[PDB]
RNA sequence: UAAGUCAGACGCAAAGCUACAAGGUUUCGCGUCAAAAGGAAAAAAGUCCGCCAGCGAGGCUAAGGUACAUAAA
RNA sequence: CCAAAGGCAAAGCAAACGGCAGCUGUAACUCUAACGGCUCUAAGGUAGCAAAAUUCCAUGGCAUUUAAAUGAUGUCCCGCAUGAAUGGU
RNA sequence: CCUAUGCAGCUUUAGGGCAGGUUAUUAUUCAAUAAACUACCUUUUUUCUGGGACGGACGCUCUUAUUAAAGAAACAAGAGUGAGCAAUGGUUUUUACUAAUUAUAAAAAAGAAAAGCUUAACUGCAAUACAAACAAUUAAAGCAGGGGCAUUGUCGGCAAUAAUGCAUUGAAGAAAUA
RNA sequence: CGUUCUUCAACCAACGGAAUAAAGCUACGCUAGGGAUAACAGGCUUAUUCGCUCACAGAGUUUUAUCGACGAGCGCGGUUGGCACCUCGAUGUUGGAUCACCGCUUCCUGUAGCUGCAAACGGUUAUAAGGGUUAGACUGUUCGUCUGAUAAUGCGGUACGUGAUCUGAGUUCAA
RNA sequence: UAAUGCGAUAAUACGCAUGACGGUUCAUUUUUGCCGUGUGUGGUCACGGUAAAACUUAAGAAUCGUCCA
RNA sequence: AAAUACAUAGCUUAGCGGCUAAAGCACUGGUUUCAUAAGCCAGCUAUCAACAGUUCGAGUCUGUUUGUAUUUA
RNA sequence: AAUG
């Protein structure tokens, strides 16, 4: 009788000259209307995301067969295309997290603090429990 | 399923016409600025060279394709260039272009498509 | 279409859950897949999921 | 504020449903009422001007008015 | 008419609780169908009565009754949806 | 007339029970058990809705009007779906090819078909974002291990937008305790 | 016996799914509430209904005498509808008896034109609301059919006028 | 961009060959209409847009035809 | 106007995805009889309401336009 | 073995 499907927000998220950080989504589209340019990626559903720190750019290209192609680019901070820019981006990522924690305040906790320790698997932290809970380092050999 | 663009400082380009095959090596600093061509060799140069010594049929021949590859190898070696990335387009699938690329790889130049 | 259990032939007890069509492929399906108990790829054989 | 509220209404301007009807009904942009006294149009919730701490027999204006009713050519 | 679904009983019981059809061709002119063909069911409503205390078309058609009849009585009739001990006349 | 944390009485081949009688089986010289028949006890019998009933509907996708950011309702309108594929998945090579889907101006260094080898339709983790009352739902660079095809690129299923279901209870494989 | 990991299944399609399961009647009804919501009356709307104008095609056949249409516009609030604004700590139902006030879209009694108006009997238009608008058979009726007379037996509004004036035949409690 | 382009053995050594006429396909914002937002007794108001839709005269480029006026 | 079924040679009646077809009456020809009926033998009806779709292929499955019942207002 |  009635009914409606859940809405999908297709469209751009940033304009020309806006600053982005790695992992941020720039475009949500149902078809490949826009193609990935430099310093960007594309998901299996045609989601375009940034892969470095920089500013968003838009450009148009005319192909060999007379079709129009549209790209999305991310430009480095000072137009630095050298391979040394990657380490600068890594430092900026660490700094950005510190800025956010300072603004939010101490009472917005960003790590858990339980009365027990989480198990370790394959050298990383795991959220799955072991069959038995034991204190670390409270037993000797044999 | 077009892949994202990747910036490279050194790229190899081919221009295949009715009569000749042209190869260029261009250096770039950024996508927004013009490049600087460091090598510019075509079958026209090879034809003028070989014809004096060894008769060839026409510029678009196997002898000239190998000669062009050899001349490109010397220029890159002198300038200390050992690795280049090939720009893929319609002309890149021409038979004459493919022969030149195969010769370059055997000579010792490392050509990458991606 | 049906759900089946792919059981390791190393007798480690590890298994995978997959989907198969018994009419198109009326034989026991076999594949090479990683076995965490041993740490390498081994041979798996189809079995009833129950 | 770990509070109250989850019955809304109409004017101008658009669209669906109705019959390019309803002081109808469903969404949407602005305003007013709801929770707003005072002035103009006859009485005047939703239109026009304009937001009342108190008193005074001072003055200038808004919308609207300027032969009588009824202040001012 | 005891089939199906139940109940009861001595594997049977309807004056126990309940049910009891449809399509089609045919006689001098016409009409009608005495008479045929087919499908299905446990069985396919027999006699009687019938515009009813039962009738949707409806104030049915005809006769008597009145100057004038949505009335009353008589009569015609497969009767939307009458009917034989929840008895019929 | 409609609306309730509604109430009551009555009915039945709506659910459960056996606590009188009958009946069945078994046992001692007025008894014990019950998917039966009668009697009795107790419990249930949505909402939306141009009033209610009758009819219809309830999950999830695509498209139309409210212009060219997003979003936006009615018992408004026009169409799909509760799957399929052991290859129709992954990856290399060749070229007189550039389609089709429920619907649709996707896509040329891309796809489809043909030929070859394969199981990444993996194990353990994850910065940062889209969306969003919450629950869940969506995209994803990167790190370690074992692999596939290439020979230094890609693979954590399928062009994309639907093919789904919390917790509880039950069951299976393995491992650690007691 | 208990815990963890890898996984799956059933009813949840009323599809955020749980009190394990699970249908009805009330005109014998009862209580708490609402004009937040229906049935009669008022209100808004005017599709429909009705009226007028333009249109003058077509019938009559010289006449737009008379009848009359496709199509368009405007008006009325009396027909069938739509909405849910007033009343559920109550606005008495249909028809009649009795007694009324108003409108004119005039049935009779008037005034003035036209006519396919000789007279008589008529037709049509404009204007006019003082007076009049019958007795009976059938039916609970409004309505409708019929009979004997009559100058003629008009329509509509007024809570579809009128039950603190009457009637209770119908409709609408318990048999 | 003559190290061009096109071709009927279509491969490119050979064939046509860059001019000139003709027909097709692509500036005072050309300046009018129109649309959007704001304000409004329903327009004697303001600004912007049309590389969304109608509308002018050129000049050039890409093919194509051609014993050439 | 809602809701559940059905439109098959001349008439009843199979069939509901592999080609477009079964059975009985009727009709036609022959045989039996002095002749007509019954009885016997061989034949015949492109055998699938109308239009648009799905599918390699539809009387068969999905919609619309017609006709017929059945229930409701 | 119904009929004329
Ligand atoms: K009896
Ligand atoms: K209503
Ligand atoms: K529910
Ligand atoms: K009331
Ligand atoms: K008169
Ligand atoms: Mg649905
Ligand atoms: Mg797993
Ligand atoms: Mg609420
Ligand atoms: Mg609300
Ligand atoms: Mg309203
Ligand atoms: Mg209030
Ligand atoms: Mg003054
Ligand atoms: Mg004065
Ligand atoms: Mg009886
Ligand atoms: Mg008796
Ligand atoms: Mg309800
Ligand atoms: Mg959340
Ligand atoms: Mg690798
Ligand atoms: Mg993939
Ligand atoms: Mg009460
Ligand atoms: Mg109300
Ligand atoms: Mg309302
Ligand atoms: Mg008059
Ligand atoms: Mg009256
Ligand atoms: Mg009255
Ligand atoms: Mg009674
Ligand atoms: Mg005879």
């Amino acid at each position: 009788q009635g009914g409606k499907s859940h809405a999908k927000n297709w469209g751009p998220k940033f304009g020309d000259g806006e600053i982005v950080f790695p992992g941020m989504i720039i475009m949500r589209q149902k078809q490949g209307i826009y193609s990935p340019g430099y310093n960007v990626g594309r998901g299996r559903d045609y989601t375009i995301f940034a892969k470095t720190v920089g500013y968003v750019e838009y450009s148009k290209l005319k192909t060999e067969r007379g079709k129009t192609r549209r790209y999305i680019h991310v430009v480095p901070i000072n137009d630095d295309w050298s391979p040394e820019y990657q380490k600068l981006a890594d430092e900026l990522v660490v700094r950005r997290a510190e800025v956010k924690r300072q603004i939010l305040g101490h009472h917005v906790h960003t790590e858990p603090a339980f009365h027990f320790s989480l198990p370790q698997r394959n050298g990383n932290m795991s959220w799955l429990l072991n069959s038995v809970h034991k204190f670390p380092g409270t037993t000797t050999l044999a | 399923p077009l892949k994202p663009l990747v910036f490279r400082p050194l790229k190899l380009f081919f221009w295949a016409t009715n009569r000749h095959v042209h190869a260029k090596v261009v250096r770039f600093s950024s996508p927004f600025n013009e490049g600087v061509p460091v090598v510019d060799i075509s079958t026209f140069d090879a034809f003028n060279k070989l014809k004096g010594s060894a008769p060839v049929v026409a510029p678009r021949s196997l002898e000239c394709y190998k000669e062009v590859a050899k001349m490109v190898k010397e220029e890159t070696a002198r300038q200390n260039i050992n690795e280049v990335t090939l720009h893929l387009n319609s002309h890149a699938s021409d038979r004459g272009v493919r022969e030149v690329v195969r010769e370059l790889k055997n000579l010792g130049l490392l050509v990458k498509k991606v | 279409r049906l759900l089946v259990k792919m059981v390791s032939l190393a007798k480690t007890g590890y298994f995978y859950v997959t989907t198969k069509n018994p009419r198109n492929t009326p034989w026991k399906l076999k594949l090479m897949k990683f076995d965490p108990v041993v740490g390498r790829h081994v041979l798996f054989e189809e079995s009833k999921l129950k």
